[PDB]
């Protein structure tokens, strides 16, 4: 499960948004007003996605492998940035391996859902065809099936 | 185990309500229902139509991608952009001699067509595809592509927003109920659910209503109960909210009893697709035998779907079964032995595949990375304990059950769809009610790209239903308002009963989510075929597994909760009970065991083509709190042979 | 799970330290324990001697018979006080058959010929023994007789104060280590502990020391994890301290292979032994099959053993594991014909028996009553699941691990003195180490009666060793220091490493007693032939749980508690880790299934008479981490034939 | 698990020792200093043996089945006194047993460990002899067992 780092955590300072609390998909991190710092509130239905852990601008968030079947010691760091990734995989016994992943071609925020499309039309909406289609499939015509005799 | 550190409670009548008028409302902004959202958009333009997204958590990460994904399941490549090309025949095929013989091949075929270019916008939007030096889609298995996916979903989010715009899309709102036409019992009219931010109630009023909540999990005992619990293989954030909400609006489930068990590394339960498929891994037991050898022979009995290209999953997990009860266990992915072969004694190839082994891992579930990590497992000089975990509910993925839903109208034979009011793709038995993804059931292995597409494909036929059939659902304020009742109640039961103990966790009046859970796994993992009895059940099992459920839902009108998000967990509990019980009955129905490996009905322990080559289709009535069983024999829609 | 209210901290070095002088101490106020209190407050009169009780509960309801017990499973009745009279020989022989041919009869056929003193002296005290119109002791079975026994424990509290005085009494005190002499590395000098209500370190310094901490339950996965995680058939409170201690001070350690499955109620986990000999009660599947009588013919192999009456309970075990595994369950209590039957159409005589049905459940165990009255169970009515329970290892009840014990001079063969430098009953291979109850292994069916007794007799052979050998060991100073260290460390390391985490529970430098234990208990459940498994385990398990247990061992190291109750539950927590990895050791060792029912090697599945007939003893050296095993052949010592 | 209901205790705070926390095999009951009432620490690690529900004097406390497997509604409540006790058994569709059984046939204190004993004697402590035998076995001889030839 996640957990939050005391001296790394500053509650989100001024932002907008509370980053792990807005992130997590399971409802897990929310903040601790006394504190004013960040916590999982219910770590055994954590699903280790690390979510949390990448939208952490502090870095305040690591994951401490579930008690069950986890001897202590091992870690996964993950540094997210825009079209790649790293990670930094420590064992137990002292092993460090390092890695880097690409996670986008495209500038961040640049999609245009419909580039090219042609405007939809009454008569298309009866048809069977999808937006971009059968342009976007790449075959020379709508995918022909061959029905059962 | 919850607990909150303070309360924040609500009574019903404190709580305001904020009313929300929209002609398609998608409910679980995942895969599927971001896929709707995107296709939607487009043609909703054509009458000003107005699209609205719900979703409990946050589009960006929420759903079974939240980790991203490896590789994208399902892309035919009908022109050859991957290493390898196939035909929609050969796909149709596939999948139903995967399902053993049962497979709605009108539905499989239908988003079949449409999944590669759904696979091309994703690369299109910024998704990096594993290409070869040659410019291909580096090929995982047949049917699958390897991609560099941490960002999978949040670059699906991206195309979502972008195309039915945030002012649209309503986050950190869990529902609850759907709302039904006040005019027509058959009709569905809306949803209700609450904010897990703030106190707010609210009320959907739509025509139109798709279902993309995602799968049933934890509704059985996993093989991790303490924080591991947490530890699901399929999305521990899906927990049947689709299934109970529809089948309650009385719409029809079919395989249902079709659940998914599946076989991955032991208890981070990471994939095991790249190794098999493209490190050409071997799994061993632990005398070094490939069981997939020594228990090719018993598969002789399932002719011909023991003899069929792939082997059908269900009837791997049988030969992994057969190991499990001779004690051969543990059963070793011989990540070692594929690593040096595939390297040939080249340090630079094999450090070049040793990235690759471990990005299959960090690209979805890091869990299995910081396992190897904590256990001092390094890949390239031992092994891992592989294992089949507990059973999972969704229509996605290699299991189908869900919703029985109409296919396209040039492809579903009439044998097919005499159930449904309407003929609309993906729409149920219910009226503007439609179906996706793991909520879709009879058409599995769309995977990610393939729940996108069912979601395209069911947006473009509700705006179709809408223009077509016009409707003007009327929600019943009365209905409406005891709803509201219900959704805080167990905020205040838990102020009514607290005094009567010392303790909040241990009341005489009511049990908390997390109490209720426990129980649910229990009775489902001792008697619903679980890890318990190694996947096995009968028809005794089965009933008495009815009885305690029943039990188990009366209580539930003895929920309560401490906060918003326990108030959450309450509802996800009460989705997850109902989710089993048609579970249950729907095993119970079949007589048959048509896939071993997935579960075994002892007292029917062969595969009957003769009495059982059907769908099972089911209808829960509300108001007679009876359930009523069909069987829909299966048709071969597509040419094919064994 | 624990959630502390609030913090209890201290550090070792402002812990104040007690130091006790005594000559004798005994570690545990049970029934083994209150018994060795008993007769050594009898004898130490003739030198003066000091007798010390110390129990880290408090002895009127401390151990296993804290609800009290519905029966006394052992009486011999030499001379006609029951329904039926035996004989010594007969009851040798019975213990050595059900043990499938391996027993100590020497330390069987002792307690045996003194058992009966000990009932006769319960009945004087205060004990209501159910009695016939005639006035004779109801008999269950051939060897048990019925009691009211709800104070069964507060009685023999009571006895044992009177007895040693309440000043020589320390409750609430929790032994985690024993002590050795400085200048003899196989010589006990006392022990060390620490209170569980205050700030108080103990030192005992003592000439004799007696193991009577009981067997050691949740090793294993219950049946139950949520709140049910308390549910243990066997008493929760022993963890194996005596175990712990014993091994670590050297003390050879016999049969710890042979654990103890016990068939029970469901979940309940209520007893069955007055269900089948005293209402004649039959078990059957789901198919209403009296497997007992289905699967006689799997008996027929083990030879005489499959043949004698009753049939050994490993045995009786082993034909509901085959039901179990060809999926027949559930298996059912006929409650319900049972009384029908004894009843024999009386409605007065069924109200009678009706009661005395509830009393065997309320005088032990009321959670099966409870269960029955949350379920709307009627025993009269509808019958109720049974099944068997997770592993238990112990040597009063049906299971003999615990440690190889000297027995008496007039029985003891050559055969078995051999690993004895001091030739006292009971006493262990560690010079003035004497162990009893649960704690002595090789002699099982003591239960109530047999484990006070046994202790008695380790009591006055206590006495005797002190006199004739005038024991004066001198405890280690610095060795003392060390270990006060150790047991505040828990507490010391969360102080120090709390701030890494804005949760208690989620640090990534210790874990807290409650993950070590579902950490241990996944292992043992996985690896050595838990539930989860059915029983069945093999080399490859068992060597991967030692590697697991080493992993789990060395994190022992950096376990924290937040007060004194967690606190124990870390050294509770310790005890059990190694108790679980001799039993692992010794289950490896062994190269056979002599008791199918219990535990199945996969890979040995044979009983060997040829070259396993023998006691598996081992010992653990501390100072070299090494544990080394050795084979003492079974010789018959009492007369009997089958 | 066992649960303390507030209106009933009063934390005995007029006797010399808490009865729960005092009888608790488990060393789960204990007195929050704040309310001054008793609650279950750890109830998951109670084994619902009722030993704090029989010596509670203000009878505060009673037991709610385990959530794992027990549905609402049901209940054992024991009323202990000297030379029985009474048990009623509330079943959750409402039926009613009630049963009463002895627990004692001597009064409370009144065991005299060894009265009727001989002294021991240095020449006895070599024996096999217990306190009180061969006697109290209820033979005029030790009892012998054969010993096999
Ligand atoms: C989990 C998982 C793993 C681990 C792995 C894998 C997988 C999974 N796959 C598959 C995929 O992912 C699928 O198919 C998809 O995703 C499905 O979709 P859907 O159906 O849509 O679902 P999701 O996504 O999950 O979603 C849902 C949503 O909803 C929501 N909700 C719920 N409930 C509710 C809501 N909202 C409001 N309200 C309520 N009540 C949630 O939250 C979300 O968001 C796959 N695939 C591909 O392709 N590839 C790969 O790789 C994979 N993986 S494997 O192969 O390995 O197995
Ligand atoms: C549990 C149970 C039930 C439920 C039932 C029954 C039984 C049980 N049984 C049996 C008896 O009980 C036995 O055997 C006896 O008890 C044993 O003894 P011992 O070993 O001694 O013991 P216990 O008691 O448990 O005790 C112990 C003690 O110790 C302590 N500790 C621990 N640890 C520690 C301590 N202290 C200090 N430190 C440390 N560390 C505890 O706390 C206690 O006190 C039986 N029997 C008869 O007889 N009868 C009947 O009925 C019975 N039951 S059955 O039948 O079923 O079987
Ligand atoms: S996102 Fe990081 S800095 Fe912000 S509240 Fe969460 S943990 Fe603390
Ligand atoms: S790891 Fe994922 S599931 Fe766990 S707290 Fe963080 S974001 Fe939520
Ligand atoms: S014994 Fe009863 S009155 Fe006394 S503290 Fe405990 S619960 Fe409260
Ligand atoms: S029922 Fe027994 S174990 Fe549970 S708290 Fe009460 S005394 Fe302690």
């Amino acid at each position: 499960p996640s957990f939050v780092n005391p001296e790394k955590c500053d509650g989100c300072k001024a932002l907008e948004r509370t980053a792990c609390e807005y992130i997590c998909p399971n409802d897990l991190m929310t903040l601790d007003k006394e504190k004013m710092k960040a916590y999982n509130r219910e770590p055994d239905m954590c699903w280790e996605c690390y979510s949390c852990v990448k939208m952490c601008p502090q870095g305040a968030i690591d994951v401490r492998g579930y008690v069950d079947y986890s001897p202590l010691g091992g870690a996964c760091v993950p540094m997210r940035g825009t079209s790649d990734i790293m990670w930094t995989v420590k064992y137990r016994n002292g092993k460090v391996l390092r890695f880097k992943f690409a996670i986008r071609t495209t500038p961040w925020g640049s999609i245009q859902p419909f580039e090219g499309f042609p405007e939809p039309t009454e008569e298309a909406l009866k048809s069977e065809l999808l937006a971009g289609e059968p342009e976007i499939i790449g075959t020379s015509e709508f995918p022909q099936v061959k029905k059962k005799a | 185990v919850y607990y909150p550190k303070k309360y924040e409670l609500y009574k019903a009548d404190e709580v305001p309500t904020e009313v929300v008028e929209t002609d398609i409302l998608i409910i679980g902004g995942g895969f599927s229902g971001c896929g709707a959202a995107y296709e939607a958009a487009y043609w909703a333009k054509l009458g000003g139509l107005k699209v609205t997204l719900v979703e409990k958590a946050a589009v960006e990460r929420s759903g079974a991608v939240a980790q991203g994904l490896s590789a994208i399941n399902t892309y035919i490549d009908l022109t050859g952009r991957s290493e390898r090309q196939n035909t929609l025949e050969d796909y149709v095929r596939y999948v139903t001699l995967d399902m053993m013989g049962l497979a709605r091949e009108d539905l499989v075929a239908d988003y079949a067509r449409h999944v590669d270019g759904t696979v091309h916008l994703f690369e299109k939007w910024g998704l990096p595809i594993w290409k070869t030096p040659d410019g291909k889609y580096v090929r995982e298995g047949q049917w699958q592509i390897m991609i560099h996916g941490e960002s999978y979903k949040p670059i699906i989010a991206e195309a979502a927003k972008m195309a039915v715009g945030e002012e649209n899309i309503y986050e950190r709102v869990f529902i609850f109920e759907l709302l039904k036409d006040n005019n027509d019992p058959n009709a569905v009219a809306g949803a209700v659910g609450f904010s897990v931010r703030e106190p707010k109630f609210y009320v959907f009023k739509a025509k139109a209503v798709i279902l993309a909540t995602g799968g049933a999990t934890l509704l059985f005992r996993p093989r991790s109960t303490g924080e591991a619990a947490g530890r699901t293989w399929y999305a521990i954030f899906d927990t049947g909210s689709g299934y109970y909400m529809g089948l309650k609006a009385g719409a029809m489930l079919t395989q249902f009893e079709h659940r998914f068990i599946p076989f991955r590394f032991k208890d981070g339960y990471g994939p095991v697709g790249a190794w098999f498929l493209f490190f050409k891994c071997k799994a061993k037991n632990a005398y070094g035998e490939e069981y997939i050898k020594t228990r090719a022979a018993e598969l002789e009995k399932y002719k011909p779907y023991g003899a069929a290209q792939p082997i059908p999953t269900p009837l791997r997990n049988h030969q992994v079964m057969l190991e499990i009860m001779d004690g051969n266990q543990p059963i070793y992915m011989h990540t070692e032995e594929a690593l040096a072969e595939l390297a040939g004694g080249d340090k630079k190839k094999l450090k070049h595949i040793y990235e690759e082994a471990f990005e299959d891992f960090l690209d979805m579930t890091v869990s299995q990375a910081l396992l190897w990590a904590c256990q001092n497992i390094d890949p390239q000089e031992q092994p891992s304990e592989a294992a089949p975990a507990e059973p999972y509910i969704m229509g996605s993925h290699s299991g189908e059950a869900g919703f029985w839903v109409c296919g396209p109208e040039d492809l579903m034979p009439e044998e097919y769809a005499k159930l449904f009011p309407l003929k609309y793709n993906r729409m149920t038995t219910v009226k503007g009610l439609f179906a996706i993804g793991d909520c879709a059931g009879a058409n599995p292995h769309k995977f990610s790209s393939g729940s996108f597409t069912e979601g395209r494909i069911a947006a473009k036929a509700a705006v179709r239903f809408i223009l077509e059939q016009k409707p003007n659902p009327e929600i019943d304020d009365a209905v409406v308002e005891e709803l509201k009742k219900k959704a805080y109640a167990p905020m205040e039961r838990f102020m009514q009963y607290k005094d009567l103990s010392t303790a909040d966790d241990v009341n005489p009046e009511y049990i908390l989510p997390w109490q209720g859970l426990v129980r649910l796994q229990k009775i489902m993992d001792e008697y619903a075929a679980g890890i318990a009895t190694i996947y096995k059940t009968n028809e005794k099992m089965l009933q008495r597994a009815l009885e305690l459920l029943a039990f188990l839902k009366e209580d539930l009108e003895k929920l309560a909760a401490r906060d918003l998000h326990e108030l959450m967990r309450a509802w996800e509990l009460v989705h997850r009970v109902w989710t089993a019980e048609a579970h249950v009955r729907h095993m119970l129905f079949r007589k048959e065991t048509r896939w071993p490996g997935y579960y075994y009905r002892t007292d029917y322990p062969e595969l009957n083509d003769e009495e059982w080559k059907c769908f099972v289709c089911s209808k829960y009535d509300a108001e007679k709190d009876e359930w009523t069983f069909e069987k829909v024999p299966y048709v071969q829609v597509i040419e094919w042979s064994f």
